[PDB]
């Protein structure tokens, strides 16, 4: 397999639990880049209205797809590497 | 600061 060009462009699988939490938001496909995923997580909580709406960097998600695949009730979007720690478990990586 | 501009300094 080719090196991808950089970490956003890395092509992955979702695992079911995330694949579900993508297409509730309308993605069509199996296989994503990594900036993918993360649009379609960003779009999720803001349709959920997950995020608090005076401190906006927190997440509320107990027991919601995303609380369910991160297994916390709450996080920061500013714990960069613990988000994608998270995500990461929830991917395959695939070719190319 | 939005949580829009927030998660947009992840990727």
């Amino acid at each position: 397999s080719q090196i991808p060009a950089s970490e956003q462009e890395t092509l992955v699988r979702p695992k079911p639990l995330l694949l579900k939490l993508l297409k509730s938001v309308g993605a069509q496909k199996d296989t994503y880049t990594m900036k993918e995923v993360l649009f379609y997580l960003g779009q999720y909580i803001m349709t959920k209205r997950l995020y608090d709406a005076a401190q906006q960097h927190i997440v509320y998600c107990s027991n919601d797809l995303l609380g369910d695949l991160f297994g916390v009730p709450s996080f920061s979007v500013k714990e960069h590497r613990k988000i994608y720690t998270m995500i990461y478990r929830n991917l395959v990586v695939v070719n190319q | 600061t939005s949580f829009x501009e927030y998660w947009x300094l992840l990727p």
